[PDB]
RNA sequence: ACCCACUCGGCACCUUACGAGAAAUCAAAGUCUUUGGGUUCUGGGGGGAGUAUGGUCGCAAGGCUGAAACUUAAAGGAAUUGACGGAAGGGCACCACCAGGAGUGGAGCCUGCGGCUUAAUUUGACCAACACGGGGAAACUCACCAGGUCCAGACACAAUAAGGAUUGACAGAUUGAGAGCUCUUUCUUGAUUUUGUGGGUGGUGGUGCAUGGCCGUUCUUAGUUGGUGGAGUGAUUUGUCUGCUUAAUUGCGAUAACGAACGAGACCUUAACCUACUAAAUAGUGGUGCUAGCAUUUGCUGGUUAUCCACUUCUUAGAGGGACUAUCGGUUUCAAGCCGAUGGAAGUUUGAGGCAAUAACAGGUCUGUGAUGCCCUUAGACGUUCUGGGCCGCACGCGCGCUACACUGACGGAGCCAGCGAGUCUAACCUUGGCCGAGAGGUCUUGGUAAUCUUGUGAAACUCCGUCGUGCUGGGGAUAGAGCAUUGUAAUUAUUGCUCUUCAACGAGGAAUUCCUAGUAAGCGCAAGUCAUCAGCUUGCGUUGAUUACGUCCCUGCCCUUUGUACACAC
């Protein structure tokens, strides 16, 4: 059985790769001059989200991270 | 014949071999004679029980113990 | 003229070679590496070629004498084994024929194959391919086509690597898609990986002409082999055979063979016989003993071992018996056997199978296999999944089949009989019964893991009584339209079932060709396999049940012997 050479309509696709951002302590956390700190992201209500969930935030949503829940940051 | 389900052992193997596979096909037929279950022996292998040849005598010769 | 005994010369024969020969064979072809009686002629691998030329003879035809160039690895002799023969002899087969039966080939349809078409219409196979691959494909199967993911890239090494090496992601573009596949801003996890280098793993990728295993075929036949001995320089041969006989290399026998082996037979399974044994609410019968239901000076039935006693004829399955061609009459190298009749359940090896030798085929299968060598491929994959499509595509040709062409029938009513099976609790299998529905089917329950229930599978052909009335007709039901259900996520290219409507060829089929000898052909249905659904297929089962023949070698072939061969890739 003789094959033939596959010959693509449509060009080659690159797989996604993980940003590369160093900004890991940048917009995490904030010190105040004393030395008080307040997390000021939001906490999922579900409990299995944890305590450090860490709601992430977009234009007009506020994404959880782990639980994949979405709010808004105007409420 | 059945005396080759009886008597006939027989298996096959293959051999993996640098050019290819080798069939090895070992058969053996056991004597018949030994063991004790099943038929001891080959059909048609009738034997005969020897006469015990006996004279035969002349007079009557009546015995009482 | 015959007979007998001789003898010389001659044409020759028979046996065997002591001898010779490569052998066939030879009384010379002996007296030859132990080579010498005398003498003439001829040859030196096969062709070119007895040709060319010269000479010579001939009236001519031609004869006699007679090269070379060049070409070529064999040509040739005798014998062996096989194969083949429009060779002979002897046997045999319904995959041969005769006498016939049923047909197929003609019609419509189903299915497989080729060809065309197509993005693909995956593919293997050409007596011994073509309802075969258990190949009845909606998805899967799948191997093909248009696309989308994923790594399920083990291990070793090196590099990146403190937020990194890495993943995963709601929504919005996007994609057939609620695949974060790719992205749009940015969160989760954390040495599990990424990248590269070796390497590895998959592959229904190729190679069945590299292989294993299995299967088919040669070949349904009777055939095959070594040990010792005999023959031959040897390959080989005899054993393993003239005749008779057998289904049989089965035997009687003959015999430079003897004694053995495999195959055949024997054996095993199944089918028939057993009033013999052992017994059985998972099989039955009787007593109706028990109540009893219906008709009546006794029949048919109901519930019948937790209502009850018996008892195995029928049913079941264990141990057994039974047939060994028994007896008889004939015939035979009167032996192996064969033909009739009588008994017997059974007398074609009683029927049918299973198993089944040596040697082989470039027979089929790499698409059954985590059987497999080699080659190719391996991250935009020939790996694996997901969506959709194809495998089914139709000017056509062919092979298995199904339904028919009608009155030995169709239709309607009624009668009313098998055997082989299969069946769920790791989940929905076989389904009784009641109810609903024209139907197909739906619903509520029951029993059955089964000699217990489905199931007495109350199958069909068939039978009886009626409608039809020789009109392609009320035969035929292809094609097509409308609706109702079931299986399935999914039914369109209509899965299948049901109802109404449409109602085509087909009036018995050219050449040609298949199968079969008794419970067989043929008709008829049923169960199982494949199966969620789907039989017009297969494997088995039973019901009804002929005609013809117990033969031959004419055709097609098979076996043995002899014979010829310039065949061995074997006519
Ligand atoms: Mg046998
Ligand atoms: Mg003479
Ligand atoms: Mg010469
Ligand atoms: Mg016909
Ligand atoms: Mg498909
Ligand atoms: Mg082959
Ligand atoms: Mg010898
Ligand atoms: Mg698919
Ligand atoms: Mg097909
Ligand atoms: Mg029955
Ligand atoms: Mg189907
Ligand atoms: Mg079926
Ligand atoms: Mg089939």
């Amino acid at each position: 059985k003789k094959r033939k050479k596959k010959v693509y309509t449509t060009p080659k696709k690159i797989k996604h790769k993980h940003k590369k951002v160093k900004l890991a302590v940048l917009s995490y956390y904030k010190v105040d001059a004393e030395g008080k700190v307040t997390k000021l992201r939001r906490e999922c209500s579900n409990p299995t989200c944890g305590a450090g969930v860490f709601l992430a935030n977009h234009k007009d949503r506020l994404y959880c991270g782990k639980c994949h829940s979405v709010y808004k940051v105007n409420a | 014949g059945q005396p080759v389900n009886d008597f006939i052992d027989t298996a096959t193997r293959h051999v993996l071999m640098r050019q290819g596979v080798l069939g090895i096909k070992v058969k053996i037929m056991r004597d018949p004679a030994k063991s004790r279950t099943g038929p001891k022996a080959l059909p048609d292998a009738v034997t005969i029980i020897e006469p015990k040849e006996e004279e035969p005598i002349l007079a009557p010769s009546v015995k009482d113990y």
